[PDB]
């Protein structure tokens, strides 16, 4: 048992057409203090798949270490490890999710949430959760934290549902993670303008974005607003 | 002679006796073939019974749905192997949601065969493995030595009179690596395979034991009058 | 830890280890065992080359395992008290959590599975020991005689001899006892356990313990002098 | 010396082979399985008269649906014994339900091997486990030292091993009643032996579905000698 | 490996004998005499040191007997060194059972547990066993009085007047001519030291190739007394019984 | 403090037919007020003619399914793939679930199936293993909404045949496998309305001597 | 609850010229009952004393403990233990129990045999060594006997005159501690002379 | 359980200890005997947390017997009482302590005497004439500081026992449902029926 | 949850309610809180209901290999024994058991065993345990002889059963009834407490204060 001291705020994602989206802001606060704004949450594996962490950084970076060891191990004796036998999404998460699982049963768990997506080898769209208690699950969209309470209604407004999948497109779908990182920005206080985006489509592949920036904010309404009920001036 | 008293001593030419007896215990193993193609692998294997009121020694053993082995020597060693097998494939599957690769399976077993040979108290393992699977690189058939010795092939056979399965297998080589997407036909050359090391004795129904994995064929063995059709 | 496997199997099928602790048994002080109608009676030799001996604190070739249960032995005597006090523990703990106390078959299988244990564990060598054990089950008035063996074999017994000149004593035994009709006093299994053992002791004087144990945890060990009389009276018989 | 876990140059366990020698030894013990019931016999083979039969116990009960016989070293048993009672009992806790014969047997029979430099030698007795299951009906297994165990029709093992087997190659069909059995179990007993047949010195047993395993009275076996004494009088 | 080197201390002889055992008992007749001799009044303990030297400082030297407690003691016959390990042993077991009853161990009840200790090295463990024998002399208020020996076996016997060590044959014949029951402690000493003024191997027995010991009622009232004697007191003793 | 559990929310519900077996839950997975999945499947299918759900804190819910499953697998290794029957499997599961007596996976699992006589079963497991075979069983959520009304509906309690009033009891007459579905799904219809937790779409997974069958049916997703 | 007061009981140790005393009262409680007036509280190994206050089950253990150690120190060293010595085995012996210590207030008095200086010591629970030329006190009166002592005590003092002091140094603590008394008990220890005296008091 | 006295005699010890068992709401038991007999001459009655206290007593009961066979002797009362005495001294540091309450009565053939000890869950014991544990001791010491001779015959220790139960029938709250009583001389233990 | 056992003449009956509850929410009315350790051995179960059925499951086992070993039906006593000595061990971990663990042997004859989670064993005549225990000793303690006959006994454990199910808010569903011999145990049926209720009511004359 420990309390987290380091932390990442939300995790966002969704599937569209062809494969997958995830976003993650920069980052790293230290309680009410943003003390670290050059960290990067989202951390590939290979070229098919993105593992996105929220919660305790240090956890972040053991894992992070994990998942490149991971990588290493399985190109050991391995002449198709980078063709029949490399690392599937499904293979990463699965591992993951069985640490987590295994550290939560020790009463020591890895103090965080965490978003796997990628693209599996036959080309269907990879998109799973797991936490610091080993839940998992699935869903067309899914995000951690702030994430899940204000970026998941927007974005099933995009795909509600298994069938609106084919309809969305790459371009609808990264407006809508767009859109989200930025009510996110402004709603959620443990958050950053800078962020990452990470796009794993089964024709283009994965496509990873740094330093993006949220931006076309709405403030000018602000000097409008005078006191906080009676005052005019 | 004086360099045979444990698997931890070297010859004065470089060899280890231990390791060569265990190698002997599976010539006198009965007869096993293997063989597969691009879609079907085979395990044809030919039981050994003590007498007429006794049963036929079982020769094939699954270890996954996609993955099986046949014995050739000591059987008690051939089910700790496979037990050990059953589990490696058991892990790969509850971690890392994922079929373990055959020759990854082959390189396991290498290495706790080869724990044996180098440690003083135990004992190499008295049994040679033929390991058929079809996994996400296509079919694959192994022959596992308790040496430690694992390699991959198109056929092969092990135990007494295997060499005539095997020559055969050498000359068929261009012929049954084409049998694709045909079971029974694999089988039919697994079989007539076999018939070359048999002397005296015939293929019966209660005698002869087969094995099939393939592309859309889990893990089967066939015996009785399953395999009464082969004959 | 000492692992070395000292017991093990010969070309000939045979466990050395095993007969050579039964060669052990073989010297041991010759000891009897007699079961008559209501009773059964262990006699013991002890050898006469060493005098000057105190029997008051000597240990006794018969050993109390129970309040109703005895055990004798011979060959090393050493060992014996290991198996002795291994059974004395067994006893409390089996009446401890059965509430009742042995019967003397389980006593006599634990005693013999502690002696096989010792001819298949590394690092030890089996005992050089065979045992008579006697005794009348909880609320039961049917004699028991048991034999143990250092291979772990045991055996019930109407009449039994182990140690040196076994051979002479079980054929005496053999002929004089009837199993329609065993020993249907005390005085007669007594006798005829004296008898056995002048068949081969020597003397009849301290060379012979006698210990009679009856039903319902009556157990008793005979004196010099009470034995004497047995001793004089067999004889005077027999100069006829 | 020389490890206990040796191979000799034939590719055979030295320790294993050695057991072997004390099986044929051991006295012998037969089995014979039909489809009313297997049945199973032993020579009790008394050191003295004076040492009292029925305490000889080579015929012993594992669970109420499988029964087995021992040769050799018996003494060894009693572990083996022990760890398949414990087996047949653990597996009807965890399942509900009684434990297959051949899997009791594989279970027994991987102990056998586990010697080394674990016990330090295999042990020096063999099994035959006789049962009954509703998957494969009446069963016989021979379990050895060497950790094999062969299913057999009919069986014998110890000292008269070869000559039971050969009369029991030409006695035994697919048709047998129990009572044929029986009789048949005493007949090569009795031929091996040294020592004259009876109740005393030979003991009986069986195995069926109804009244599971059950070791023959004294009284029960000597009405079956006495009819298989009539009945070879009888041509 | 290493089986190559290992003498197998505890297996037997095809005869039943235990090889280690054997030898070790044939150490133990090389060993200085060692005579313990039970009267109604108390025990004696006399002792023979092994070929001294002039230059040995004799009052502070122990190599013979021993105290376990105050009520018992123990003569030594072979491995000094060894018996050192058995006797602190020992020490430790008796201070166990006056710490848990509150009452002295008796005199059987330690000698067995000894016993037990030089058993097991013969049965288990492949080490060599002790090369010691010993005598126990030793007093509680059950049976009074009593002498035990222990040997490498881990057997254990009672006596009424018992030798180990060297000459035990010679010894022990003597010691059965002239012992009897109703002897007293000062009759016991006289027959120890004649007993081995007899059976030594040295020209003459003098005080300084002697330890001596007395375990005495002679203590004022109902209460045991140890005396090991000093060189100048076993001096007076030889004197006194007309040995020198 | 770390708190190792969690309530994922769900509602399953077994019931045991005359030659037939039912094993629904409603496929919502949740935490606190958010929706987390509006599929998730909780049923499934282990083997041998077996279905299992283990409901309430999801985490232990699929590590107690991977496990059973396992079991099933190694049954077949080393019982010469002798299929598990119902009553062996809910025996096993009884210890997997005790084995963490003192630790225990916060759910309650039911499986359904066939007996060995062919008729159906629904066996019932408390978090540390006590068991029992039942004929209706209700878990998760909506638990307390939905065995009043089966009582009611399948059991006939309270309902006497009209004209004797009360003296006669209305006869246990055997249900079809459509009667089920509908009493099922209306128990769910109504879960959904007067539960937060329950919703999106319903799963049932039917087991007959043919198999295992499944059908999906959508719930209101507020 | 406090396993340092559920018994009671006190012992005071002094030093006076060529002797020593050390002296204890005799009751033993459960809280308020008075359960025994017969629990003595000082003992000794050969020549050396030991008072021992506090919990009884350790008081009782301490001593069996002591007793085993001066026992084979006397048999290896082949002579009784000393004073000086005896206190540093106490010191070591509650000091190895650090964090599950004997809940006990010991007192060591005598005078060492070869010096024939006289010596007294006193200890906390964990093995502190206090040792005092004048006097050492321990137990639930503890403070009670600081006030008699500092007060009655002088240097100096002959075998029978400090008999009186420390009796009444001891008897006037008691009898303002309700969890002592019930009888009392002064040893005048002298080189080779030790006089044991049971002393009259209220019993209440 | 409850209520254990114990008075030492002339000639022998008397322990009275009470029938009831109480399991929080319901008395489950009225004839209920809290002790076991260690020795022939050696009698030990038990109180304290259920479980504990039988568990402890037939541990005790088994040790003793197994000396007594060992080594053909019966232990004195006073060797019976130290190694009791040890085994609670060492529970009480244990991970879960034994929480049992003891008195030993025993006759000392060697000595001709009765012997009573009181031992308490720590460790704490003391040689007595009297004794109880619990709040036992609170009611009945007054009667026995006051009536206690130690030439008493074993008639009148039973009078004086007698007096005490009466005494904690009257005053405590607690139904203990009686006592069973029993003695302890040179002829070994009997129970006296009727009281 | 309401059990008793009693010991009479014919041998013993034992009986239970059938009610198991998770706060007032009622769970189950169908409850099994007989074990059937053994044909001859009975163990009813209050407290914990996995503590009482594994453990209780697991004594048969250890009963079934001690007369495998022994050749000799277990006794009441050691198989009691063994239970109170197996949950002694977990002394503290948080078992929750209370159990009578009934049998008819020859030795015996009938014998019950009041087994607990704290480690209390206790032989006796009558046992009450569970929520509902005071209202069935009431009944219990006033009609109880040793010469009841079967019929006569079997009932009035039926009817203590009825009286607790009746009053207590945690008891109730219906009754199992078992009649233990020294041939094995018998089952006496399963009577739903409504029914049984308003039987028993008419029959009786009982429960005036209940309107009918
Ligand atoms: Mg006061
Ligand atoms: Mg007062
Ligand atoms: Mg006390
Ligand atoms: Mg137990």
């Amino acid at each position: 048992t420990q309390q987290p001291i380091v932390t990442g705020t939300s995790v966002i994602s969704m599937k569209y057409d062809n494969g997958v989206i995830i976003a993650a802001d920069n980052l790293g606060s230290y309680g009410s203090l943003l003390r670290f704004n050059g960290v990067e949450r989202l951390i590939p594996v290979g070229d098919n798949t993105v593992v996105g962490i929220s919660g305790d950084i240090s956890d972040m970076q053991h894992i992070e270490r994990l998942l490149k060891d991971l990588v290493t191990e399985n190109a050991y004796d391995n002449p198709l490890a980078d063709a029949e036998e490399a690392l599937e999404p499904s293979y990463i998460f699965e591992y993951l999710a069985t640490v987590m699982y295994q550290r939560r049963s020790k009463m020591n768990p890895l103090w965080n949430a965490i978003i796997v997506a990628g693209v599996q080898s036959n080309g269907d769209q990879f998109l799973r959760y797991v936490n610091l208690l080993g839940v998992t699950y699935s869903s067309p969209t899914l995000a951690t934290g702030f994430g899940a309470h204000m970026a998941n209604p927007l974005l099933r407004k995009v795909v509600d549902r298994e069938s609106d999948i084919p309809k969305t497109t790459v371009q609808v779908a990264e407006e809508a993670i767009v859109n989200a990182m930025r009510v996110l920005y402004y709603r959620d206080a443990r958050s950053s303008r800078n962020f990452s985006l990470a796009i794993i489509d089964k024709n283009t592949g994965l496509t990873f974005k740094k330093n993006l920036q949220v931006e076309n904010m709405k403030w000018d309404f602000a000097k409008d607003i005078k006191g906080y009920g009676t005052q005019k001036i | 002679n004086n360099y045979d008293g444990d698997t931890v001593t070297f010859s004065p030419t470089g060899r280890l006796f231990q390791v060569e007896y265990a190698l002997e215990a599976i010539k006198q193993g009965s007869v096993t073939v293997g063989l597969r193609s691009n879609t079907h692998a085979v395990l044809v294997a030919l039981k050994r019974n003590a007498d007429e009121l006794s049963s036929y020694q079982k020769k094939i053993i699954k270890c996954d749905e996609h993955m099986g082995l046949s014995l050739a020597g000591l059987a008690p060693d051939a089910r700790v192997l496979s037990n050990y097998l059953r589990q490696q494939c058991n892990y790969s599957s509850l971690v890392f949601n994922r079929k373990l690769a055959v020759e990854r399976a082959g390189h396991l077993l290498c290495d706790k065969a080869q724990k044996n040979t180098q440690s003083y108290g135990g004992r190499p393992y008295g049994v040679g493995l033929l390991i058929i699977g079809y996994d996400k690189s296509g079919a694959h058939l192994l022959e596992f030595q308790p040496s430690g010795n694992v390699t991959e092939l198109y056929g092969t056979a092990i135990g007494a009179r295997s060499q005539g399965a095997k020559t055969y297998l050498e000359r068929t080589l261009d012929t049954f690596i084409k049998i694709d997407g045909n079971p029974d036909e694999l089988i039919k050359a697994g079989v007539e395979a076999i018939s070359q090391s048999l002397r005296d004795e015939s293929l019966t129904v209660d005698n002869l034991s087969i094995a099939i994995v393939g592309k859309d064929t889990p893990f089967t063995i066939y015996d009785g009058e399953a395999v009464a059709k082969y004959i | 830890g000492y692992d070395r496997a000292l017991s093990i199997f010969s070309p000939d099928g045979h466990i050395f280890q095993v007969e050579y602790a039964l060669e052990a048994v073989k010297r041991g002080t010759c000891a009897v065992g007699v079961k008559g109608k209501n009773c059964v009676v262990l006699g013991c030799e002890r050898r006469s080359t060493l005098k000057l001996q105190d029997t008051r604190i000597t240990p006794s070739k018969v050993s109390k395992i129970d309040s109703h249960v005895v055990l004798s032995f011979s060959g090393l005597n050493a060992d014996s008290r290991i198996l002795i006090e291994k059974a004395r523990v067994e006893a409390q703990s089996h009446r401890l959590t059965l509430e009742d106390p042995v019967t003397v078959e389980y006593l006599t299988r634990y005693v013999a599975g502690v002696q096989q244990r010792y001819t298949q564990s590394g690092g030890v060598r089996p005992f050089g020991v065979s045992t008579l054990i006697a005794g009348f089950d909880p609320r039961d008035d049917e004699p028991k005689l048991y034999q143990t063996e250092p291979s772990g074999i045991y055996s019930s017994w109407s009449a039994q001899t182990i140690g040196r000149n076994s051979k002479t004593v079980r054929e005496f035994l053999e002929k004089n006892y009837d199993r329609k009709e065993p020993p249907a006093t005390v005085e007669e299994c007594v006798k005829l356990t004296v008898r056995s053992l002048l068949e081969v002791v020597q003397t009849g004087a301290k060379n012979i313990e006698i210990t009679v144990v009856k039903p319902d945890s009556d157990i008793v060990a005979l004196s010099s002098e009470e034995i004497n009389q047995y001793v004089t009276q067999i004889e005077q018989e027999k100069q006829e | 010396d020389r490890g206990v876990s040796t191979f000799s140059p034939e590719g055979r366990l030295f320790q294993v082979e050695y057991s072997l020698e004390a099986i044929k030894l051991g006295s012998t013990a037969i089995g014979i399985a039909t489809k009313e019931g297997v049945v199973l016999g032993v020579e009790k083979r008394a050191t003295s008269p004076l040492l009292e039969s029925d305490s000889i116990e080579k015929i012993v009960e594992i669970d109420r649906h499988i029964g087995c016989a021992m040769s050799g070293l018996t003494a060894d048993a009693r572990s083996m014994i022990e760890h398949a009672r414990t087996a047949a009992v653990t597996h009807n806790l965890y399942y509900d339900e009684d434990i297959n014969v051949e899997s009791l047997t594989q279970s027994v029979c991987d102990l056998a091997l586990r010697f080394g430099e674990l016990m330090s030698r295999p042990f020096g007795v063999a099994l035959l486990i006789a049962g009954h299951d509703a998957d494969d009906g009446y069963q016989l297994f021979h379990a050895e030292p060497s950790g094999t165990f062969y299913r057999y029709n009919a069986k014998a093992i110890g000292s008269g091993s070869e000559g039971a087997q050969a009369e029991l190659l030409n006695e035994w069909h697919s048709s047998l009643t129990l009572k044929e059995a029986e009789l048949l179990v005493l007949k090569i007993l009795k031929q091996v032996m040294e020592e004259k047949l009876d109740e005393n010195n030979a003991q009986l047993s069986c195995i069926t579905k109804q009244d599971g395993f059950k070791i023959y009275d004294n009284e029960k076996t000597a009405e079956l000698i006495k009819e298989l004494k009539e009945k070879e009088a009888a041509e | 490996g290493s089986r190559r080197y290992d003498s197998r201390t505890t297996i037997f002889s095809p005869e039943g004998r235990l090889y280690q055992v054997e030898y070790a008992l044939e150490s133990i007749s090389h060993a200085g005499t060692a005579i313990g001799i039970m009267a109604s009044d108390g025990i004696v303990l006399a002792a023979e040191r092994k070929v001294t030297s002039t230059l040995l400082e004799q009052d502070t030297s122990t190599e013979k007997l021993y105290k376990l407690n105050d009520k018992i003691a123990v003569a030594v016959a072979g491995l000094t060194a060894d018996a050192e390990i058995l006797i602190n042993t020992a020490r430790i077991h008796a201070q166990n059972y006056l710490k848990t009853y509150n009452e002295d161990i008796p005199v059987e009840i330690l000698v067995r547990r000894l016993s037990d200790i030089k058993q097991g090295y013969t049965q288990h463990g492949g080490l060599r066993p002790f090369g010691v024998s010993f005598i126990y002399a030793g007093y509680d208020d059950r049976y009074g009085y009593q002498l035990y020996t222990s040997n490498p076996s881990g057997n254990y016997t009672g006596w009424k007047a018992i030798s180990v060590g060297a000459n035990t044959s010679a010894a022990q014949t003597l010691l059965q001519m002239d012992y009897k029951d109703d002897m007293k402690v000062d009759d016991a000493i006289e027959l120890a030291l004649k007993t081995l003024s007899k059976t030594t191997d040295s020209s003459a027995l003098t005080y300084d190739r002697l330890e001596f010991a007395t375990i005495r009622k002679g203590a004022n009232d109902g209460e045991v007394y140890q005396k090991i004697f000093k060189p100048q007191e076993i001096k007076d003793i030889l004197v006194k019984t007309g040995i020198t | 403090q770390f708190n190792p559990y969690g309530d994922n929310g769900g509602t399953i519900l077994g019931i045991a037919g005359e030659d037939f077996a039912v094993l629904a839950g409603d496929t919502r997975n949740i935490t606190d007020y958010s929706i987390n999945s509006r599929y998730e499947p909780k049923v499934f299918d282990c083997g041998d003619n077996i279905v299992m759900s283990a409901n309430g804190f999801a985490a232990d819910g699929d590590a107690l399914v991977k496990r059973f499953k396992n079991s099933v697998k190694w049954y077949h290794f080393d019982h010469n793939d002798k299929k598990l029957s119902i009553n062996s499997a809910a025996r096993n599961i009884q210890h997997l679930l005790y084995g963490k007596r003192f630790f225990p996976y916060y759910v309650h699992t039911i499986i359904a199936g066939l007996d060995e006589d062919g008729k159906g079963a629904v066996y019932s497991f408390d978090p540390v293993g006590s068991y029992e075979r039942e004929q209706c069983r209700a878990g998760g959520a909506a638990a307390s909404l939905i065995m009043p009304f089966l009582d009611n509906q399948v059991n006939f309690k309270n309902q006497y045949e009209p004209g004797t009033n009360g003296k006669v009891k209305k006869p246990l007459k055997y249900l079809s496998v459509e009667e089920v579905i509908k009493l099922v799904r209306d128990s769910f219809t109504s879960a959904t309305e007067r539960h937060i937790q329950v919703g999106d779409g319903l799963e049932i997974l039917i087991v007959t001597k043919d198999g295992v069958r499944k059908e999906f049916y959508e719930l209101k997703r507020d | 609850s406090d396993p340092s007061s559920i018994n009671g009981g006190i012992v005071v140790a002094m030093t006076g010229k060529d002797c020593v005393a050390i002296a204890c009262d005799l009751r033993l409680g459960s809280q308020s009952l008075g359960v025994s007036n017969k629990f003595e509280k000082i003992f000794h190994y050969g020549h050396v004393f030991l008072g021992i206050t506090g919990l009884a089950t350790d008081v009782t253990t301490l001593n069996e403990m002591f007793r085993y150690k001066t026992n084979l120190y006397k048999l290896k060293e082949e002579r009784a233990i000393e004073p000086e010595t005896f206190t540093q085995l106490v010191s070591s012996s509650l000091y190895e129990r650090r964090f599950g210590p004997y809940f006990v207030g010991p007192v060591v008095a005598g005078i060492n045999s070869k010096s024939g200086k006289p010596f007294i010591a006193g200890f906390d629970l964990i093995g502190c060594i206090d040792e005092a030329k004048d006097f050492i006190v321990s137990g639930t009166a503890s403070d009670q006997l600081f006030g008699m002592c500092e007060s009655l005590y002088e240097p100096n003092l002959e075998p029978e005159d400090l008999f009186e002091t420390i009796s009444q140094a001891l008897l006037n603590a008691a009898d303002r501690d309700a969890l002592s008394g019930w009888g009392a008990v002064v040893y005048i220890i002298k080189k080779d002379e030790v006089v044991k005296r049971y002393l009259k008091m209220r019993q209440d | 359980m409850d209520i254990i006295l114990g008075i030492r005699v002339q000639d022998s010890v008397i322990l009275a200890s009470s029938k009831a068992v109480t399991r929080g709401i319901s008395v489950l038991k009225d004839s209920d005997d809290k002790t076991r007999q260690l020795s022939p001459h050696t009698l030990m009655s038990f109180a304290g947390e259920a479980g504990d206290t039988v568990q402890f007593a037939e541990y005790i009961q088994a040790n003793i017997q197994l000396y007594s066979i060992r080594e053909d002797y019966e232990l004195s009362p006073q060797a019976v009482s130290s190694f009791v005495r040890q085994e609670l001294a060492k529970s009480i540091r244990s991970r879960r302590p034994y929480q049992v309450n003891v008195l030993i009565g025993g006759y000392d053939k060697k000595k001709n005497k009765p012997e009573l000890y009181q031992i308490d869950y720590l460790g704490t014991k003391v040689e007595l004439p009297y004794g109880a544990h619990g709040y036992s001791g609170f009611y009945t010491f007054s009667l026995l500081d006051h009536h206690y001779r130690p030439d008493m015959t074993t008639e009148e220790g039973l009078d004086l026992l007698k007096l005490c139960v009466q005494e904690l029938e009257k005053r405590m709250p607690m139904d203990f449902k009686g006592v069973i009583v029993k003695i302890v001389d040179k002829d070994g233990i009997r129970q006296v029926d009727d009281f | 949850t309401t059990t008793l056992a009693f010991r009479f003449q014919g041998g013993i009956i034992v009986a239970v309610d059938s009610r198991a509850t998770a706060g007032n929410w009622v769970a189950s009315q169908t409850v099994k809180k007989v074990i059937e350790i053994n044909p001859f051995l009975l163990g009813t179960a209050a407290g914990g209901a996995a503590d009482c059925q594994f453990w209780e499951t697991w004594l048969g086992s250890q009963c079934r290999l001690h007369e495998l070993r022994e050749k000799e039906r277990i006794s009441v006593a050691a198989a009691s024994k063994i239970l109170s000595n197996l949950v002694y061990q977990y002394k503290g971990a948080g078992l929750s058991m209370g159990t009578m663990i009934c049998g008819y042997t020859r030795k015996e004859g009938p014998t019950i065993y009041y087994v607990d989670s704290d480690g209390t064993r206790l032989k006796g005549d009558i046992f009450c345990v569970g929520s509902g225990q005071t209202f069935a000793y009431g009944v219990l303690d006033s009609n109880y002889k040793w010469d009841l006959s079967v019929e006569d006994a079997l009932y009035l454990g039926k009817r203590s059963i009825l009286a607790a199910a009746h009053r207590d808010a945690y008891s109730g569903g219906s009754v199992n009834l078992y009649h233990v011999t020294e041939d094995g145990w018998i089952y006496h049926g399963n009577h739903d407490v409504g029914e049984l209720f308003w039987k028993v009511k008419e029959e009786e004359g009982s429960f005036n204060n209940v309107i009918g």
